[PDB]
RNA sequence: CAAGGAGGUAAAAAUGAA
RNA sequence: CCGGGCACUCUAACGGGACUGCCCGCGAAAGCGGGAGGAAGGAGGGGACGACGUCUGGUCAGCAUGGCCCUUACGGCCUGGGCGACACACGUGCUACAAUGCCCACUACAAAGCGAUGCCACCCGGCAACGGGGAGCUAAUCGCAAAAAGGUGGGCCCAGUUCGGAUUGGGGUCUGCAACCCGACCCCAUGAAGCCGGAAUCGCUAGUAAUCGCGGAUCAGCCAUGCCGCGGUGAAUACG
């Protein structure tokens, strides 16, 4: 019954960057608890960003996250055996989490061969507003758009 | 040549940190602070307390390490480096506390408990 | 088959592989510790009794 | 190149291309090209015809392989035809040869499930 | 799989060898697969025990590493409803 | 229910051992069997003494054995028998230094094994169990105890229906470690079956 | 030159009885290396708590075997005299060898 | 390939050694 | 006709006369019941007052239950003049 | 600021063992 | 490795160390929130500890024990068979379907435990399992063990494929009186199903889940992918 509001977990800043965000992204890359392979892939992809574009990956990655941020999402709620879906706003914590999660997932959805090039490209596509994650973001906002009827149920 | 305390421990890892006041930013034990820790991204985070202070290579590192794996050793080194510069510079306390570079971090591997499959992972069931 | 069966367990002749362990306090053939010569059942009994030198509860 | 009974594997490393023969596997593969004295990492794409001839001559001879040894293997099972042993009956009933568990599993010899129900 | 032993029952062989000089009768039992096929006395029948009874198995070359009882199944099965 | 043996629960701090010797492997097994057969042989022809303990100590062929008894009446002055061959019959499968001592348990009403054994005798005397429990507790409580508790379970007074008679005065905290709680148990053999008597005796600690 | 080892199940009896020999050797004309705490050899075993068949939730025990070392210098029969047969253990196993 | 008897990885998992996993040096 | 057993003791008493699987004082009892279940051509014959016959409910549907003694019941499936799965079970 | 009297009320979810 | 020294590390024995004691605020109090204080905190993180009682719960096959029964036998010995049967159904698991992946070589970094009726260094034969030797070790001395994931290098290039290892032929080894029913490994050759799972269903809130190897009990051997432990790298999220 959540007596404690569960305090927000804080991370360690990365190497060379100091991000309070990049490490969170590396973590999503991480599988089976191998931060070595995870971090390497991201920094690898950072080197890949430099090639296809003359931009610093610290902004390319930053803007990509900003473009894959759900303004509002759909929430299933009350009365009628939980029949309604109230479109709710998204907390900065949750926009944060969804952005990075959808990025990595869409990144591994790509037909490319190497994990680094998937990350790099999906970030470049998302920075422009083209990524498959941006599709996911825009999709979730469609659902939230179509439910404005009983949005006044709010909460 | 010289000596400066040194007791860094983190998750079954022991690291004795010295540092000798010389511009040669050096290594210890096996090979380089590189070499011995190459391919390992977070390995260079052990030198962050030096970045927290005014040490751009003013000391000659000498850290003999043992026990655990690399990451714990690296973590322990961080505790030892900080334990040195706080020792021969008692006024460098007002940075090891706000930044929190001084903690043994009691976070250690929890015991396998019977019944459970491993630590906390319950063995999974069906009623039927 | 129990009385004539704790006989064989101490008799131990005829081929070396036909010989087997067996709790002495009981007659148990399973979970017999070589160290005490007892089954896991008896061992627990006596450990609570205090009749097991040095043997003490494990908490850590 | 029609090495034994097969020819298929083109541009794909001779130490690997060799594997595509019933009788070669992996150990006899590099064993055959070190004894014939040919580079394993080659193209397989019809390289030096001489290397291919030597390879073919050694491989196709030496040991039995392809359809010939399939016949021998099948004949070794036909050994336990006649009035054969227990191991033959396991080849007869279609059940696992090495005395394993057949209460469950053993699907690789029994085949897919049939379901009786009762 | 033995190599330097490769054994047969002494008692099976005692009965088998002292009934091998210049000929015999196929009346010969046993109680142990444990043995081995034994060359000589090939044209013989060895009633092997399967746990219930003595099955007359017949030797006609072809058999070797297969001792006896492989020629004496212990179970029956026969069918499963069908 | 399910509760751990209040003796084993201590063992370390509070309540020491009962067989105190050290050995490595290849020896522990043999010496423990002998040790237990001593306890087994003693219990038989020494029950009339009512023995609270059977402490045992060793030091390479030394085997010391201390028998605690409420009333050591069965010792009777040196060559008056009841000790001579009696402490010498141990070495018929031992042959080692059968050093048998006898202790005088002062108050039997504060010795848990003796309490339970007195109760278990009364069950076989066909006594009213519930009244026997009550008295034994008060008897223990009468002799200065800080807390007591007796438990008989099963087949009470014969009669087809297993019961469990319960009585306890004062303080008996089993969960506490600094407890000094004496635990005893006894089998009452009856013409209608077997029932078990638990006895808890408590004194202060800190 | 004289090396003595003291093994034991109870640590309190060991830490005390192997300290007597530090006093009975120092006050007899010798240098004594104090109670050397050799590591313990813990011998655990885990038994199912019930006589029945309740596999989950059991209870385990351990048999800690402690080792303690002490060395004395010169093997003079002045220190030897006291540590010869003035033994006060409770079963504590003692090893005496010189090398 | 933790179950293939022809790998250093499968030989680890099985425990045993051999040709596909020599007893060091 | 009895055609299949689930209880080994029951199986042995009717087949070989082996009585060591049942209580010793219920030997005659269990016997007369089994013979009745054997001779029964329909469930209606297993209806004597001393049997307290009834079909079981729930997951045991399709089964029947005559009373041996006390809390003890012989359960089975009767179908087309035959009983199957003869068991020796408890009332609780 | 401290509430009396007023009125819209759950869903689709049935059974019982010898 | 020696001389020597034991301040570091470690080893194991007694101690110190927070009791929201101290600051701000709330409150009648208890207490709550917040802050320098330190390694640590408002039960620091895990164990051991399971009230009166409930389930006519579980166990007469660990043992004890009332009653019923068997005694040229419902007991006793032996050889052999069986518990390993297989048209099927369910539970708990292991190994996978691959490229944050697989193979080969090189090269590091642990903890907790076990061993002289054994662990067996180092040589020798052998593709190898293993066999011949044979040193040390009653063991913080010698040995089991090189931890593995990691790192570096190189090779496959997405294909039932160097993924996957089932099944089957053949050839061997070791324990054991003996391994056909029914042993574990080693080597050659086969290389199946599986390209990620219907309705449903489980675990876990911080060294935690995941992933990686390591020891022990039983044990001649082993059907252990199990159970009990050990450490390595190490997430995500909790509005409510
Ligand atoms: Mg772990
Ligand atoms: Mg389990
Ligand atoms: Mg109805
Ligand atoms: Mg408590
Ligand atoms: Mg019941
Ligand atoms: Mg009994
Ligand atoms: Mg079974
Ligand atoms: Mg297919
Ligand atoms: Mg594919
Ligand atoms: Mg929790
Ligand atoms: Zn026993």
């Amino acid at each position: 019954a959540r007596r404690r509001r569960a305090e927000v977990r804080q991370l360690q800043p990365d190497l060379v960057y100091g991000d309070v965000l990049v490490t969170a992204f590396i973590n999503k890359i991480m599988r089976d608890g191998k931060k070595n392979l995870a971090a390497r892939i991201f920094y690898d992809a950072c080197k890949i960003i430099q090639e296809k574009t003359g931009q610093e990956p610290l902004k390319v990655f930053k803007q990509a996250v900003e473009n894959v941020k759900p303004r509002m999402e759909v929430r299933s709620r009350r009365v009628g055996g939980a029949n309604y879906q109230v479109p709710m706003e998204v907390s900065p914590r949750r926009q944060q989490s969804l952005a990075l999660r959808w990025l990595v997932q869409a990144a591994n959805q790509r037909p490319e061969r190497r994990a680094a090039v998937r990350i790099a490209h999906e970030l470049m596509d998302a920075a422009e507003g083209k990524g498959g994650a941006v599709k996911k973001k825009e999709d979730v906002e469609r659902m939230a758009e179509a439910n404005r009827a009983y949005a006044h149920y709010r909460w | 040549m010289e000596q400066y305390y040194g007791t860094g421990r983190r998750k079954e890892a022991v690291a004795r940190v010295f540092l000798r006041p010389g511009n040669g930013k050096v290594t210890v034990n096996g090979q380089d602070f590189n070499e011995y820790f190459q391919g390992l991204v977070r390995a260079v985070a052990a030198l962050e307390p030096l970045r927290a202070v005014d040490a751009l290579g003013h000391f000659d590192a000498y850290i003999t390490v043992r026990g655990g794996g690399k990451s714990g050793q690296i973590d322990a080194i961080k505790l030892g480096i900080a334990r040195a510069l706080v020792q021969y510079n008692p006024d460098y306390r007002a940075k090891l506390k706000p930044l929190g570079f001084l903690t043994r971090d009691a976070r250690v591997v929890e015991r396998k408990k019977y019944g459970k499959h491993k630590a906390r992972r319950a063995p999974q069931y069906s009623k039927r | 088959a129990r009385k004539a069966l704790i006989e064989k367990a101490k008799r131990t002749p005829k081929f070396k592989v036909r010989a087997y362990t067996r709790c002495v306090r009981c007659g148990r053939a399973r979970s017999v510790y070589r160290f005490f010569g007892l089954c896991r059942i008896c061992l627990r009994e006596l450990a609570h009794k205090g009749q097991l030198p040095g043997v003490r509860k494990a908490s850590w | 190149a029609r090495i034994a009974g097969v020819e298929i594997p083109r541009n794909k490393r001779v130490d690997v291309a060799l594997t595509y023969i019933y009788g070669i596997g992996k150990a006899r593969a590099k064993e055959a090209l070190e004894k014939t004295g040919i580079n394993p990492a080659t193209r397989v794409k019809d390289l030096t015809e001489a290397e291919v001839v030597r390879l073919r001559e050694y491989v196709e001879n030496t040991w039995k392989l392809e359809g010939e040894l399939r016949a021998e293997v099948a004949a070794n099972i036909k050994r336990l035809m006649d009035i054969g042993c227990y191991r033959g009956l396991r080849h007869r009933r279609g059940l696992p040869v090495r005395g394993q568990r057949t209460r469950t599993n053993a699907r690789t010899r029994k085949g897919p499930r049939k379901t009786v129900a009762g | 799989s033995l190599k330097k032993g490769v054994f047969v029952d002494d008692h099976l062989l005692e009965k088998v060898l002292e009934l091998n000089a210049k000929g015999e009768k196929r009346l010969i039992k046993t109680w142990s697969r444990r043995s081995t096929i034994v060359p000589e006395m090939v044209g013989h029948t060895i009633a092997v025990y399967n746990g219930k009874q003595h099955v007359p198995v017949y030797i006609t070359e072809n058999m070797v590493g297969h001792k006896l009882g492989e020629f004496a199944p212990t179970r029956t099965y026969r069918g499963h409803g069908k | 229910g399910n509760k751990i043996h209040p003796i084993g629960f201590r063992l370390g701090i509070t309540r020491d051992w009962e067989s105190r010797w050290y050995a490595g492997k290849k020896q522990y097994r043999h010496l423990l069997l002998e040790d237990q057969r001593i306890r087994g042989l003693l219990e038989k022809e020494l029950y009339s003494a009512g023995l609270a303990r059977v402490d045992i100590e060793r030091a390479a062929d030394n085997v010391a054995v201390t028998v605690h008894v409420a009333k050591p009446g069965v010792v009777i002055g040196r060559g008056g028998e009841r000790i001579r061959v009696l402490r010498e019959e141990l070495a018929k499968l031992t042959g080692k230094n059968v050093a048998l001592n006898v202790q005088e348990v002062q108050n039997p009403n504060l010795s848990a094994p003796l309490v339970a054994q007195r109760v278990a005798e009364q069950i076989e005397r066909r006594f009213a169990v519930r009244r026997a429990i009550k008295q034994a507790v008060q008897r223990v409580m009468e002799s200065g105890a800080k807390g007591a508790k007796v438990i008989v379970s099963g087949r009470i007074g014969g009669a087809e229906q297993a019961r469990t008679e319960w009585a306890a005065q004062g303080r008996v905290p089993l969960h506490t470690l600094r407890a000094n709680i004496d635990y005893g148990f006894a089998l009452a053999r009856t013409t209608y079956g077997v029932l078990g008597v638990k006895a808890y005796i408590f004194l202060g600690e800190v | 030159k004289i090396r003595i080892k003291l093994r034991g199940f109870d640590h309190k009896t060991l830490d005390a009885s192997a300290q007597k020999i530090v006093e009975a050797a120092r006050r007899s004309g010798a240098q004594v290396s104090g109670p050397i705490p050799l590591p313990t050899r813990v011998r655990r075993f885990t038994v199912i708590r019930g006589p029945f068949k309740h596999k989950d939730s059991r209870e385990h025990f351990e048999l800690r075997t402690h080792n303690r070392l002490v060395d004395i210098i010169n093997p003079n029969r002045k220190t030897i005299e006291q540590l010869m047969t003035l033994d006060l253990p409770t079963g504590v196993e003692i090893e005496i060898k010189t090398v | 390939g933790k179950g293939d008897r022809r790998t250093r990885r499968g030989k680890i998992w099985r425990g045993t050694y051999g040709k596909y996993r020599p007893r060091k040096k | 006709g009895i055609k299949s057993f689930k209880h080994k003791g029951l199986k042995l008493l009717f087949e070989k006369g082996v009585t060591s699987g049942v209580p010793a004082q219920d030997v005659d009892r269990i016997n007369d019941r089994l013979q009745a279940i054997d001779t029964a051509t329909e469930i209606g014959e297993l209806n004597r007052q001393i049997y307290k016959l009834h079909p079981l409910k729930g997951d045991r549907e399709g089964y029947w239950s005559i009373t041996v003694r006390a809390n003890w019941r012989i359960t089975f499936q009767f179908i087309n003049g035959d009983a199957y799965i003869l068991n020796y079970e408890d009332y609780h």
